[PDB]
């Protein structure tokens, strides 16, 4: 349940 | 509702900022995103709900308003900065890492690094030769920068974006991003999973949001696409067919001008368009990794959290079946005559 | 392909064991499962394939071939029995626990505690005055049952059946299910997540089985509805429309009798019925947990570890969403106009 | 990966 929401960090930059 | 309303008048009677022509026409509604003074609480109580707010003087950025070519090219140092190049006036962001993903992904825009004072040289070769080429330039500030560049990134509103990341609860800066376009570029409808400051300096931005809770009418590339959190949408052409829930998106907008800051929330998709035949436009954005998830999870979920979930869901997969090309088979297979 | 073939003719001219009428019509097509000596080198291959098989002469059960009404009633002791009762042939099974996260099911057959005593009065009653209400005891059997029945389970022969665990390297055996039916009696298609050996001493079964790589034909239950594991087609009235990839199945099929004993591979679909005017049939299973998942995961995936890991996401999005309802509407918004 | 492919032990027996 923790895991699954756990959010990430991409942004548009290259 | 109205757009981004009845434009304002700059200060010693020099005019409208902008006019209605000069913004793109779109298939769907929107209403106007707030104006608000850093010092009102209202400004506070949308920040604190993660809704967007357009701050008009934070100051975030003053020092930088002063900028031009000229004034870059000369004290910007001579690092090496991202071009991207494109025949059109939509710049689709692509992830060149996962391209190895899916072979048969071309990107209609093309990264090439160079020197700034290469860059102003091709503005001005194309602006001179009437090319229907168009540039944008997209690269994050560091320690290379020239010493009047320092000087201003010291002299930004530290003290106020300081306070902001605290009492949110917010990460570390992750990054600035100094974009420079051309009138009429186009960024199309994406989310990001940080935090975003987006201080305007020079030339004005049409910035169209959407909350999460539309990740339903948006239609985001697979997360192993190259395209991941870029809606498959063709704003100027829809396809109804496809993506038949685009019929009932409804926006946020407003038009940025220089010393204006724009929060754009976590998770919060948005579409920005520098002003046609606005000249040159010049952003600085500043990137917040977001608070940690609380340890007691609070039902129901908020909608970014239901991204969030379907996110990993794909990338477990991916990883399961080792190979992203699997992702989909396996879900339709999971779904069809079971939950449809 | 044929499907159990031409009958079998018992010893001693007592004639065909059944008849083609005793067989339910259905609309796909099926070959045989092969019928082999424990001997037989082939029949080791395809258990240790894990592919089911009929071995004719393994002995597993061999003292309960004695066992009748008769008999049991006198001997299997005064515990309570679960006895299954339905208006029509079908024995769809349902887990109890699941049914408070759908309050809309309501379930065909209904169980029923009684005694052994009481379940032989009750077929007795049922028969007597023609009554079309069918009946089918399924208990585990326990340390409750008579001295005779122990020492009957006592002379099972164990020395195979625990060679053939360890050379599978299966867990431990984790019960023996009691099968006592009416002819006629149809337990629809399902699968189950454990080894299956499947020992007939008392009438005739036919037994369809589908291999797990058919999972797309056959459309289980959602995994929190009371029916996981069973497929949702109405063998007798398929809905094409729901269900269309139902006219793609192929079975394999046998009719065991007393004496065989057929392995049913973990995930692999079967049906079963007991054939129609065939009296009643007696059957015990043995199950036993499958092998660990090796550490160094193989790719290509073999189809019941695709259909292990559908079902954990399954499980997973009804934790994460706090409700198993919402498992749908999320895996729908995560493929629709992205993956389909 | 090795999460996911993990089998449970669910039989029909009440
Ligand atoms: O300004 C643009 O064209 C695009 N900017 C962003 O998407 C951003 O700052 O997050
Ligand atoms: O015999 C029946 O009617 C059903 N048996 C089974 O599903 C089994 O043994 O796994
Ligand atoms: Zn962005
Ligand atoms: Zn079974």
């Amino acid at each position: 349940a923790a895991l699954l929401i756990a959010a990430g960090a991409d942004v548009n930059a290259h | 509702a109205s757009g981004s309303g009845e434009p304002r008048e700059e200060a010693g009677a020099l005019g409208p900022a902008w006019d209605e022509s000069q913004l793109r026409s779109y298939s769907f509604p929107t209403r106007p995103i707030p104006r608000l003074s850093q010092s009102d609480p209202r400004a506070e109580e949308l920040i604190e709900n993660e809704e967007p707010v357009v701050l008009t003087d934070t100051n975030l950025v003053y020092p930088a308003l002063k900028w031009d070519l000229e004034y870059l090219q000369e004290n910007i140092g001579n690092g090496d900065f991202s071009v991207y190049s494109a025949s059109t006036h939509k710049f689709l962001y692509y992830d060149e890492k996962k391209m190895a993903n899916f072979q048969n992904f071309k990107p209609r825009s093309n990264r090439e690094e160079m020197k700034f004072h290469e860059f102003v040289e091709k503005l001005q070769d194309i602006q001179q030769r009437g090319g229907e080429e168009r540039l944008y330039l997209q690269q994050t500030l560091n320690d290379t920068v020239g010493r009047k560049i320092v000087m201003d990134f010291l002299g930004f509103n530290w003290n106020w974006i300081n306070k902001q990341q605290g009492k949110r609860g917010w990460g570390q800066l992750t990054s600035n991003l100094l974009l420079i376009g051309m009138e009429g570029n186009v960024t199309p409808a994406h989310y990001d999973e940080q935090q975003n400051f987006f201080a305007q300096i020079k030339g004005y931005k049409r910035c169209i949001l959407f909350p999460p809770d539309q990740f339903e009418c948006l239609y985001p590339y697979p997360v192993h696409h190259p395209c991941d959190r870029q809606s498959q949408v063709d704003f100027d052409n829809p396809d109804y067919e496809r993506f038949p829930n685009f019929q009932n998106v409804v926006g946020y907008e407003t038009v940025v001008g220089p010393g204006d800051v724009l929060y754009i929330p976590m998770y919060w998709w948005h579409h920005i368009e520098s002003l046609l035949n606005g000249g040159i436009t010049i952003t600085v954005n500043f990137w917040y990794k977001g608070a940690p998830t609380p340890k007691r999870i609070e039902y129901p979920l908020k909608a970014h959290q239901k991204v969030a979930i379907m996110r990993n869901i794909e990338k477990m997969l991916g990883e399961a079946l080792g190979n992203p090309q699997e992702v989909g088979p396996l879900l339709n297979t999971m779904i069809k005559g079971r939950y449809n």
